């Protein structure tokens, strides 16, 4: 029933990575980020969904120790994937001049370390901590209880991420309908911000609840067994958003569309 | 009023001459000669360097040494079989179309819309290449330029002349007229005596060195003619044009023998050249790719699709075991 | 194209010195360098070589540890720093421009050279110490313990003379590469290990000393050298 | 009309004369073109 | 391998790093076209191949004028070209229009922007005023013309100017709406031959259009 929104991520990523080599015609160093963050995705989609299925069917364990580290390095990586190309937009049409001048593989490649290099900073500890405490994934059964990590790598994974696509979005709508007050060069401008406003409301719809109320279960205990059965529908929210950021990024230049026309 | 209808009348003769050899076609005395089949090509090397689109190309006498030239202001010499780069020569202009190599391998040309060919000198004792003179007399953009020898120049440019040059002295010795549009490519001969021109007027004449006189003139293609080889035995030419065709002319008979083109084919011709034998000819186009023509019998036999843009540059090795390109994409590739 | 060497003197043993040469009259930044010595009764040997980018440096397995080679392309001078000066470093010394590329001639001037004065390898065989001679022709022959043809197709075999009171000039390079200026009364040719050098008819400026020099692999080694005499 | 009239002056010959002369120049030297492992330089 | 062909490729090695040098400072200054007619006033805008350098807010800029079937193919990777149209002269109107139109619709010009300039308005101004020559004796649409309600004139000016100026730059303006499908943009401008702040127009229309193109390399037009 629910294995269909796996199926969708994966041909998403796949067809988002197969349009950009067979394609051709593609700049690098705005193109190539698009495949980091596709790959990141469909590893999300083969290594995390499949395995939590399998407890929604047994409603109990068997594995722990080891997903729980893949499944928040790969989050981390696919929000870090946003924020940078939030950051990267809002440089590209502020100092219009600089940014062309400044475009090379170069920019590409040091971003793509820098994201996978703090994308695995979180996860390293999940299994060194676990295999030497049961307790502390193992409750009563598959779960992270230990509030030292929950409280402490929350922040970082996501709400500083939000707080600068907040402000990446603010400033950018602000510059983009400053430019206008000086005809097809006026009403491209508007779409921008249309496009700009539809992909941070997704963004923040899909994926503030499921830290609201985790941060809830730790510091405002408040019925566990409510907040455990809220969990169990808020986590598969975020996995939910991952087969979509591949497509609100793509499906608005004509080139995509028509290679995904004829491509599938 | 008078001399329109004597040039009529002798127009008519010239035409109904012309019509009178035409007792045979190619495409029925060569029903008894085998297809050359289908024909694969692969890339063995690719020249990286360039940072603009390539316009022209020339190999050496050696079969070792190319020149290639863009509009990054830079002129480059490569060594073929390890891609190792010779020279890298400046240029005071960086709009540059055309360039050409010395037969004895001394000296290097180009021009292009300073209205000026520049010649340079690649054996020095001090070890650097300079520029040894400069001609001028031109009022257009210069289109192609080619060696005689150490000492003599041929020049095309888009005032409708071409010119001898004297590069001892830098004089022009002898001019020639009667074109009515631009000039845009050459050919000369394999015995250094007669050369062809081609124009935006649709037509070719063939011109006589020694003397300066027009000898013969050909006409058939409806726009601009692009590019223009000459046959190795002397008597032929080929032609492109911006209409999609190629064309086979004669210098006996006088008229034209095969009409190279393809419905799917609505895209210009930049370059056209020719094989050690003959059987194959070489063309490229517009649509990215360049096409492997049987010139015996108007046939498709391959095509080569490795450039992402405009092919402007196509040459053969004097030993005929080798083709380069050149394209808009600021890449060189070698074919075997 | 000048190369003018300076330096020189009496030095005793334990001591040091350093040369210098100053180039002029070609793009120096854009030639590689070499140093070669002659010794009163040894023939020429090499020492050093520095490339035009300061890329890659070499030195004889008699010097390694005690000489250093350095370049200044701004000033277009050379220098060589010697310490630990032995008796067996009395020798004239030469300076040598080179050039490297398709169809080159890394060769071709030699400086005029400065005097010092204290207190695996390829084997280049000449054997005739003196060859008694105008118009008359006269060859003179090499032989390497190891083959000189490399896969490319290359032999590198090398040919200079040594007039009287002047400084080594090149005739071939490559075993069949008339050097420019030269007359062409001159011819080479071998195969092998095994060459020869043909004067078509003698003058009276063909006196002096002939050499053979490898260049398949450092170090650079010569010849004993033959002597001409008319 | 001076050019009109010096290019009428030409002695031609058969179309078919000139298609086998091409023909047969081609036929000549098919042996000789490398492009109708241990050879190749590239 | 030899050892000459170590140094060689050592050499060989060298000429890349200078060739990669030299890309950097050539990518740093932007090129433009000048096209127009004779009596349009081309060599006052800014005031084989003429040339010619100015420099606003520490960027550079680079325009060619040459002397145009032929030699147009090798100026398709230019930011911009500039044409000059001299509006105080009705006859030859007809001719400018054409070249606008031949230029517009070049194959090899389909990616390139169009900055248009209108010059000497003072003369147009001072003929209409006078009244000794009518647009009507030669573009008789001219008859049935009015003021658009949202024209913004200059203050002071008299109301048959304005008409006279829109008039012309709609029969522009007419020509680039009817093809290009959004891939270039014409910048209309009036000007005169004391103007001095033509600099500052080129230099927003240039980051205009830079800025265009951002936003279509990252998928959001
Ligand atoms: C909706 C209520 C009535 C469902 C109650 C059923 C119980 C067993 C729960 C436990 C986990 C639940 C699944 C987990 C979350 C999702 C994701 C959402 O995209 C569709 C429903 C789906 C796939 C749920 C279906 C119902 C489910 C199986
Ligand atoms: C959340 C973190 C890890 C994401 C990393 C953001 C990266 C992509 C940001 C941080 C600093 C930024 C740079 C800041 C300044 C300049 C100079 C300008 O003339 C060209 C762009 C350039 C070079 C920016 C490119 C984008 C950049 C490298
Ligand atoms: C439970 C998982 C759920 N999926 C996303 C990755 C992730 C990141 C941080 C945290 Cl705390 C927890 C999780």
């Amino acid at each position: 029933s629910i294995v269909i929104i796996i199926i969708m991520t994966i041909g998403g990523n796949i067809l988002v990575i197969m349009a950009v080599s067979m394609e051709k015609k593609l700049h690098n160093a705005t193109n190539y980020f698009l495949m980091s963050l596709a790959i990141a995705d469909m590893l999300v989609g083969l290594l995390v969904m499949p395995l939590s299925l399998l407890a929604i069917l047994y409603d109990y364990v068997w594995l722990c120790p080891v997903w729980i580290s893949l499944d928040v390095l790969f989050s981390t990586a696919s929000i870090m994937h946003l924020c940078a190309i939030s950051l990267d937009r809002y440089v590209a049409v502020r100092s219009p001049v600089e940014h062309s001048r400044f475009n090379s593989r170069t920019k590409a490649i040091m971003k793509i370390a820098i994201v996978w290099a703090i994308s695995i900073g979180v996860s390293v500890p999940i299994p060194v901590i676990g295999l030497r405490d049961e307790e502390k994934v193992f409750v009563n059964t598959c779960v992270l209880n230990d509030p030292n990590f929950v409280l402490i790598g929350s922040f970082v994974a996501f709400f500083i991420p939000l707080t600068i696509m907040v402000i990446t979005y603010c400033l950018t709508i602000y510059v983009l309908r400053r430019q206008a007050l000086m005809m097809q060069a006026i009403n491209n401008e508007r779409k921008a911000s249309k496009v700009l406003g539809i992909v941070f409301f997704v963004f923040l719809i899909m994926w503030c609840p499921f830290f609201i109320t985790n941060i809830l279960s730790v510091l405002c205990e408040c019925n566990q067994k409510l907040m455990e059965k809220l969990l169990n529908v808020f986590v598969w929210i975020g996995y939910v958003c991952s087969g979509i950021n591949p497509l609100v990024y793509t499906l608005f230049n004509k080139i995509y569309r028509r290679a995904f026309s004829n491509y599938l | 009023d008078q001399l329109r209808q004597e040039a009529e009348q002798l127009k008519n003769q010239i035409r109904d001459a012309r019509k009178a050899c035409a007792d045979a076609t190619l495409s029925q005395i060569t029903n008894n000669i085998d297809p050359v089949g289908r024909i694969q090509m692969r890339t063995r090397r690719t020249l990286r360097g360039h940072l603009a689109k390539i316009y022209a190309m020339h190999w050496g006498t050696d079969s070792r040494l190319l020149v290639s030239a863009s509009q990054d202001g830079k002129l480059i010499i490569w060594d073929s079989y390890t891609t190792n780069k010779v020279h890298a020569i400046p240029l005071r202009s960086s709009w540059v179309m055309t360039c050409a190599y010395a037969p004895s391998g001394n000296y290097v040309a180009c021009g292009g819309l300073d209205n000026i060919c520049s010649i340079y000198n690649l054996k020095t004792r001090e070890g650097n290449v300079r520029v040894s003179r400069e001609l001028a007399g031109h009022t257009g953009y210069l289109s192609c330029c080619r060696f005689l020898d150490d000492n003599q120049i041929v020049t095309s440019s888009g005032d409708t002349t071409c010119a001898l040059w004297d590069i001892e002295t830098g004089q022009q010795t002898t001019t020639f007229t009667g074109h009515t549009g631009d000039v845009m490519s050459l050919s000369l001969a394999p015995d250094t005596r007669l050369f062809v021109s081609g124009a935006c007027d649709a037509s070719a004449k063939l011109w006589d060195v020694r003397e300066g006189m027009c000898r013969q003139t050909f006409t058939g293609h409806e726009s601009d003619i692009n590019a223009i080889c000459f046959f190795p035995n002397g008597n032929a030419f080929a032609t492109g044009s911006d209409d999609a065709t190629c064309r086979l002319f004669d210098l006996r008979a006088d008229q034209e023998l095969m009409t190279y083109s393809h419905d799917n084919i609505i895209c210009g011709i930049t370059s056209v050249s020719f094989s050690k034998s003959g059987r194959l000819l070489l063309a490229g186009y517009d649509d990215f790719n360049c096409n492997v023509w049987d010139a015996l019998k108007a046939d498709r036999a391959g095509v080569l699709a490795g450039h992402d843009n405009r092919v402007s540059c196509l040459g053969v090795t004097d030993d005929g075991m080798a083709v380069a390109t050149g394209s808009w994409d600021s890449f060189l590739k070698i074919w075997n | 194209v000048q190369l003018v060497e300076s330096g020189g003197g009496l030095v005793q043993p334990g001591g040091s010195r350093k040369l210098s040469c100053s180039a002029s009259g070609f793009a120096f930044s854009s030639f590689g360098m070499h140093w070669v010595r002659q010794a009163p009764e040894k023939g020429l040997e090499w020492v050093a070589y520095i490339s035009s980018g300061s890329g890659t440096i070499y030195y004889a397995d008699t010097v390694k540890g005690r000489f250093t080679i350095s370049r200044d392309d701004p000033k277009n001078t050379l220098f060589l720093q010697m310490t630990s000066l032995r008796s067996e470093d009395t020798a004239m010394y030469y300076c040598v421009r080179s050039i490297y590329y398709y169809g080159s001639s890394p060769f071709d001037f030699w400086g005029q050279g400065t005097t010092l004065t204290v207190s695996s390898d390829i084997v280049m065989t000449q054997a005739t110490s003196s060859v008694p001679v105008p118009g008359e022709s006269v060859s003179i022959s090499c032989r390497s313990s190891k083959s000189l043809l490399h896969s490319n197709g290359n032999t590198y075999l090398y040919w200079f003379l040594q007039r009287p009171g002047q400084s080594p000039q090149l005739l071939i390079y490559r075993m069949s590469n008339l050097a420019s200026g030269v007359p062409d009364r001159f011819s080479g040719s071998g195969s092998g290990t095994a060459f020869t050098l043909t004067i078509s008819r003698l003058e009276a400026e063909d006196v002096g000393v002939y050499y053979c020099m490898q260049h398949l692999e450092y170090p650079l080694t010569f010849g004993a050298g033959t002597k001409l005499e008319l | 009309v001076e050019q009109l009239k010096m290019e009428a002056n030409i002695d031609r010959i058969k179309v078919s004369k000139a298609a086998a002369d091409l023909m047969a120049y081609c036929e000549a030297h098919a042996k000789e073109d490398p492009l109708l492992a241990s050879e190749n330089p590239f | 391998v030899s050892a000459e062909d170590k140094a060689a490729a050592e050499r060989s090695k060298m000429i890349d790093k200078n060739l990669r040098e030299d890309g950097e400072k050539a990518r740093r200054t932007l090129r433009l076209l000048l096209l127009g007619a004779d009596n349009s006033g081309k060599s006052t805008i800014v005031k084989g191949i003429f040339e010619t350098k100015f420099q606003v807010d520490k960027v550079n800029f680079h325009m060619f004028d040459v002397g145009r079937r032929k030699w147009i193919q090798c100026f398709n990777d230019v930011t911009a070209i500039i044409f000059v149209v001299d509006s105080s002269d009705y006859n030859r109107l007809q001719e400018a229009l054409n070249d606008f139109k031949s230029i517009w619709n070049n194959r090899w010009l389909r990616t390139i922007s169009v900055i248009l300039f209108l010059n000497k308005q003072d003369l147009l101004a001072e003929k209409v005023l006078a009244g000794k020559s009518k647009i009507e004796d030669y573009f008789p649409e001219f008859a049935r013309y009015t003021t658009p309600e949202d024209a913004t004139p200059e203050p002071g000016e008299d109301p048959r100017v304005t008409r006279a100026k829109y008039f012309i730059r709609k029969e522009f303006v007419d020509i680039s709406t009817a093809s290009g499908d959004g891939r270039h943009i014409c910048y209309p401008h009036f000007t005169c031959a004391v103007d001095t702040e033509n600099a500052r127009r080129i230099f927003n229309d240039c980051k205009d259009i830079i800025l265009q193109m951002n936003l279509r390399e990252y998928n959001l037009v």
